[PDB]
């Protein structure tokens, strides 16, 4: 019931997605062989949301792998739980966008995606009660962004009544990637806005800082950044995995998180998020979760809430917490920090509670929300982009693929509109 | 011979429902599997040799709510037909809950309710546990009230409705659901109770010494009131006031049918050894604003009608004195249009608490139910929350997009204004 | 430099056969010089509710009367070179599609008068060319579709806006226009439903671009005119296609919500108008407080069966009278 299909848009999606599945598999008691050997029926009651049931009492990750890099394919085939994952879902072409979104959307992506979609259709036709899709991709990358954007548009046309939940890596102020990152991001954002219902932005600098400083992992490798991202994704999916005092769902979040259709971007974080030595200096009570959840510096974003306004916050808790305990803390926060919440809503905090904690924590919680601080993302993309674009830097990469400059004009304008709405609510 | 069928709708309706059934089961000694080692048929129909089954239907769109029920300790008690869900939640959106997807199980609920009704000989009516604003607890409530009005009509339509609190809430579109829920409710209900989640936590921590109460505590206080009000359907008393006698006498005007309530005494095990739990002290406690199940303050309104239901070791002479005592409390303002004093019922059956509970058992208890102008305070606060959200059309697109005309919100608002006016005019 | 108020007309429909057969107040709402007055019985109290418009048309007033007055004045302003928009509002079942066609209605009478006058202008001519072109578009299942093409790939982009790959046709004669309108209608997405007979499954957009060389100083005026059958306010259950007609109804109601929020934003003079959000309102960009002169056509029923719908309509429309713009001659 309320099944989800996942898409791993290239290496971005595969590294994040792979960790997601390692975590989720552990949460459901799923062995490296795929067979279930867990502790409770609760692990099976909703396992079909994320896995395909099979003989041997096996649960196969319900995901599709998409890229133009066969090296990635082999790398994924060689990884953990690879023996479980259905071989039919390795949808890899052999070329690569070359960091050219148009090539990755209009041309190479255009051919690849119809193969991917035939797979998506077969996967969706294997579901009984499909609720939606969850896809992880980057904005400014090549094949990942191209295919991500392209699949989201085509999937939306085929499944207009399903949820489109997008997680993505977005441009940073210092730690950049491709030479045309701002072009690719500009093009991608424009196309994504009209098709995505819910999305979470990922700033690598924040992940690096949380690992470096918060977790005191002063060597914040990609594997550690994946912990933070997969932990968030896992957090978001709690409602489709385990029950509690206040049951919830993704549709409830949409109805109570997006007051206006364009305000669907999220800047997530979670708690407890500590190091190892620090385990001797903590108290896993709701007030602790609360302080971390509403800590502007604990979010996986450069979009520091102290420079914006919260438009809507969702506080999702896991573990046997007291509801008076939780309610008073949420109220205390809004009263103390009222200057940071939008005046349009006479309650800016949504609460949901799962009685089952994540493995290893007495208590935990996930904090997500939409804030006017988000405009910093779009301003960075726009400034980086407009500066390069006005010099027609790399323009030949796009016009050579048939892209009209008009496409960029429209995309830049779109981001200005996203910013304008954040400003209207601030 | 009196019979009652209940509906437990939405997660909360179901959780309260389960609590109410645990208590009803306890009160009569029925075992989890339906065996026992009569008036019992009011709630638990005999079904065959060795077994009785509770007369209820659990309703939602969330498969989870019922799946939890299906694994509970009474899964062997309820017939499987009594647990009904659709496939997708209302997303806390009245449009989905009432018009677009609430439709998925209307027939199934009607099937079960009609079968239960056909099995009754003295159905007094129906008792429903639902929300005053919250997805399927508004949605099905609206759908089922239309149907109960059509299929039964004359049978009692009595409900307990969960009230969003001044501060305690779970979502942000709750005032949209509430204004629509209330508008619909006003055209179908005979009588309903307002139940405030915040007030109930305050009672749990102040009266029962619960440092940090939760839903499992709030539900116990609710079940104490449910029991006392419906106790007279099944248990003998000195003053055998019928449930419909009670409603008839409590409602002087067709539009004033949402009483506020309390319960006394509410004590911890330690307080059980200190409190002077006389009939009069319990009665007096019932009129202190601090003890009410709704965050309203009676000193800002008038008491239109009130009934005191006494239980257990209570002598009518003690009661007459207790009532006389209340009559001297000049601080309690009664409506100028009602010279009539208190309606009093006295049940011989003592109250009970639930093992593993919180409230300590006492020799005497009183359930107080009343209609007052002061309730307008509750409604006004919901309207203030609504006006802000609505004016900004915040999230309105979700209601409209899921199957609603924007204009419906103004229709409801106009009626809420009438609702407030109705309490004011009877106060005046 | 001052903005001026948009204009509005309110028309009452004659009673339907169903409405005449049913027992109800046949004339719950009545019209005076411009006042629309409705009697309502609610919560056991009776109130008189009322709004004022610029123009009005009771059930006793036909299209011929409107032609010589309402259409007459609008068409002259279009021909003066004002950019103009004709748009409408009401609940489903109000009658506005009926009046667009006159099944002779607005698209035919307005266009005919324009072209009749332009033909008279050709007689006056006897470089005064009539560079006239038209298009028909519709928004169906939220996709703008080209009614003048063959066997939805329309990009909405900056001129004001322009549509990539939109077929446009030139005009030499009214007869050609007639054939074109008729063809566009045949290709139009419509339906018979439980209550209504000419369901508009799309927002039907008719645009005329009159590039007339009204030279002396060679001056060309472009009398742009936009007539749109904006879909009305619906209730799926009220009519009772699993999931398509419900989807259309919802998409339509969302479109209207958005238009409403745009109107309200314009009225409240916000620092940003969210017309940029919906494609409908983007297409209406210059009607929404710009250089295009606009008119509102609203339709209501005289019967008490539609009081809630009527008042909702009249309140929307009346409030909308606070919209102002700076209409200009496209020279
Ligand atoms: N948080 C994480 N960020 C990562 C990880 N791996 C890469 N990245 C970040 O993503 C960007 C590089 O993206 P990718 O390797 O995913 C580009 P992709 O393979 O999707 O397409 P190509 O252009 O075909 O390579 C950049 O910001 C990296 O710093 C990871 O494991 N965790
Ligand atoms: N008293 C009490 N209130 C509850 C309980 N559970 C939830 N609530 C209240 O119910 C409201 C939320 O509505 P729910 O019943 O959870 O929602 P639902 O009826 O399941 O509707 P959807 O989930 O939107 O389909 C809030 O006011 C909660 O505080 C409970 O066990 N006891
Ligand atoms: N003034 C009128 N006189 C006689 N018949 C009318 C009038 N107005 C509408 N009708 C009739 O009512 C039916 C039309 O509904 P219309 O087509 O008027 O509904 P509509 O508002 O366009 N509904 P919808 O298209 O769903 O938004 C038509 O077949 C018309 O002939
Ligand atoms: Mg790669
Ligand atoms: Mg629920
Ligand atoms: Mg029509």
């Amino acid at each position: 019931m309320r099944e989800i299909v996942h898409i791993q848009a290239g290496q971005c999606g595969n590294q994040i997605g792979a960790k997601f599945w390692e975590v989720i598999s552990d949460e459901h008691g799923i062995d490296p062989t795929g067979s279930y050997h867990g502790d409770s029926d609760l692990q099976l009651e909703r396992i079909n949301v994320y896995y395909n049931e099979a003989a041997g009492n096996k649960y196969v990750p319900r995901a599709i792998l998409v890229d133009l890099e066969p090296g990635t394919m082999d790398s994924v085939r060689s990884g953990p739980f690879g023996q479980i994952f259905r071989p039919d879902n390795f949808v890899f072409g052999q070329s690569g966008a070359g960091n050219n979104w148009a090539k990755g959307h209009y041309t190479e992506g255009a051919e690849l995606v119809d193969s991917v979609l035939d797979v998506v259709r077969k996967e969706s036709e294997s579901c009984d009660c499909l609720q939606g899709f969850q896809l992880t991709h980057s904005l400014g990358g090549g094949t990942g962004s191209g295919m991500g954007t392209l699949l989201i548009s085509k999937i939306r046309e085929e499944y207009p009544d399903r949820i489109m939940n997008t997680f993505s890596v977005v441009p940073s102020p210092k730690v950049s990637d491709t030479v045309v990152e701002p072009y690719n991001a500009t093009l991608s954002v424009h196309q994504l806005v009209e098709n995505t219902d819910e999305t979470y932005c990922i700033d690598n600098e924040a992940l690096y800082d949380i690992c470096f400083r918060t977790l005191k992992l002063t060597t914040p490798t990609y594997g550690d950044l994946n912990h933070l991202v997969s932990a968030t994704m896992s957090g978001v999916t709690t409602c489709l995995r385990f029950p509690g005092q206040l049951n919830a769902d993704l549709r409830k979040l949409a109805v109570n998180m997006v007051p206006f259709p364009r305000l669907h971007f999220f800047m997530p974080g979670f708690a407890p998020l500590t190091s190892r030595g620090s385990q001797q200096y903590r108290a896993l009570t709701v007030p602790e979760l609360t302080q971390q959840m509403f800590d502007a510096k604990n979010m996986m974003a450069a979009c520091d809430p102290r420079h914006g306004r919260y438009l809507t916050v969702a506080a999702v808790f896991r573990g046997r917490m007291s509801m008076k305990e939780v309610d008073e803390q949420m109220l205390n926060v809004q009263n103390k920090n009222s200057s940071y919440f939008v005046e349009w809503i006479p309650n800016n905090v949504k609460t949901a509670v799962c009685d089952i904690p994540p493995r290893g924590l007495k208590m935990s919680a996930t904090f997500i929300g939409n804030s006017t601080a988000i405009q910093e993302l779009f301003k960075r993309i726009s400034e980086q982009f407009t500066a390069m674009f006005r010099r027609k830097a790399f323009l030949h990469w796009y016009t050579g693929e048939g892209m009209d400059e008009m496409e960029f004009t429209e995309a830049e304008s779109n981001m200005n509109d996203l910013v304008s709405e954040y400003q209207q609510y601030q | 011979m009196r019979e009652c069928i209940s509906i437990h709708v939405g997660q909360a309706g179901v959780q309260i429902g389960n609590a109410c059934w645990e208590l009803y089961c306890l009160e009569h000694g029925i075992q989890p599997d339906g065996q026992m080692p009569d008036s019992f048929n009011t709630f638990f129909s005999e079904t065959g040799a060795g077994k009785h089954v509770p007369r209820a239907v659990f309703v939602d769109l969330e498969p989870t709510v019922i799946d939890e029920v299906r694994t509970g300790t009474y899964r062997q008690l309820f017939h499987p037909e009594q647990l009904i869900t659709g496939k997708e939640d209302a997303a806390n959106n009245y449009a989905r809950g009432h018009y677009t997807i609430g439709k998925e199980i209307i027939d199934l609920v009607l099937d079960r309710i009609r079968k239960l009704a056909d099995q009754c000989t003295g159905l007094q009516g129906f008792l429903v546990f639902h929300s005053f604003g919250g997805g399927t607890g508004s949605g099905f409530t609206s759908l089922l009230m239309e149907r109960l009005s059509v299929d039964y009509g004359k049978k009692s339509k009595l409900e307990f409705s969960i009230y969003p609190a001044p501060q305690v809430s779970t979502a942000v579109v709750e005032p949209y659901n509430s204004i629509l829920t209330t508008h619909t409710t006003l055209e179908h209900s005979d009588c309903a109770f307002m139940v405030d989640n915040e007030a109930i936590y305050d009672i749990c921590r102040r009266n029962l010494d619960i440092e940090r109460p939760t839903y499992t505590n709030l539900n116990r206080l609710i079940s104490q009131i449910v029991s006392s009000i419906t106790a007279s359907l099944r248990f003998d008393g000195a003053l055998n006031v019928d449930l419909t006698e009670f409603q008839t006498n409590l409602v002087p005007y067709p539009r004033i049918h949402f009483p506020l309530a309390t319960y006394a005494p509410v004590i911890s095990a330690e307080k059980a050894y200190h409190e002077q739990l006389s009939v009069a002290e319990i009665t007096n406690a019932c009129f202190e604003p601090a003890n009410q199940m709704v965050k309203c303050d009676p000193r800002h309104g008038k008491y239109m009608a009130c009934c005191l239901l006494y239980r257990g070791d209570v002598v009518p002479k003690d009661v007459n004195a207790a009532i006389a005592t209340i009559k001297t409390k000049r601080s309690i303002q009664f409506v100028d249009w009602c010279p009539t004093g208190f309606k009093v019922g006295i049940n011989y059956q003592p109250p009970t608490v639930v093992p593993g509970g919180d409230l300590a058992k006492v020799q005497r208890a009183v359930c107080m139910l009343s209609n007052t102008t002061a309730i307008a305070e509750a409604w006004a606060r919901l309207d203030h929350k609504f006006d802000l959200m609505y004016a900004k059309r915040a999230f309105v697109h979700w209601y409209v997009g899921e199957g609603m005309e924007e204009g419906e919100f103004s229709e409801a608002r106009e009626d809420m204004a009438a609702l407030e006016k109705d309490y004011e005019e009877v106060g005046v | 430099s001052s903005c001026v108020n948009i204009k509005v007309i309110v028309r009452c429909r004659p009673l339907n056969e169903k409405e005449k057969n049913d027992i109800n107040n046949e004339e719950v709402v009545r019209i005076n010089n411009n006042e629309v007055i409705l009697t309502i019985n609610r919560n056991n109290e009776i109130y008189e509710k009322k709004y004022s418009f610029d123009y009005a048309c009771d059930k006793d007033v036909d299209q011929k009367t409107l032609f010589n007055n309402y259409i007459y004045q609008i068409v002259d302003e279009v021909l003066q070179g004002f950019n103009c928009t004709l748009f409408c509002y009401g609940q489903t079942g109000t009658g506005k599609t009926y009046t667009m066609e006159g099944k002779t209605g607005l698209i035919f009478r307005v266009t005919k008068r324009i072209f009749d006058i332009l033909n008279k202008r050709k007689e006056e001519k006897i470089m005064y060319d009539f560079n006239i072109k038209i298009s028909y578009l519709e928004i169906y299942n939220e996709e703008l579709c080209d009614l003048l093409s063959s066997t939805m790939k329309l990009r909405i982009y900056e001129d004001g806006l322009n549509v990539d790959k939109l077929e446009e046709k030139s005009i030499n004669s009214f007869e050609e226009i007639y054939y074109i309108i008729c063809s566009a209608i045949k290709k139009r997405r419509t339906a018979e439903t439980a209550y209504n007979k000419k369901s508009s499954r799309s927002h039907s957009i008719f645009t005329i671009t009159l590039i007339i060389k009204d030279i002396n100083e060679s001056i060309t005026k472009i009398g742009k005119l936009n007539l749109v059958d904006l879909a009305g306010s619906e209730n799926a259950l009220k009519s009772s296609s699993l999931k398509i007609r419900q989807q259309e109804s919802c998409n339509i109601n969302q479109s209207l919500l958005t238009l409403g929020r745009v109107i309200n934003s314009l009225i409240e003079n916000s620092s940003y108008i969210p017309y940029r959000d919906s494609k409908l309102t983007r297409l209406l960009q210059d009607s929404l407080g710009g250089k295009t002169k606009t008119f509102i056509v609203a339709t209501i029923s005289p019967s008490s069966l539609c009081i809630d719908e009527t008042l909702s309509t009249l309140d929307y429309v009346f409030r909308a009278k606070n919209i102002k713009n700076r209409p200009e001659i496209n020279i």
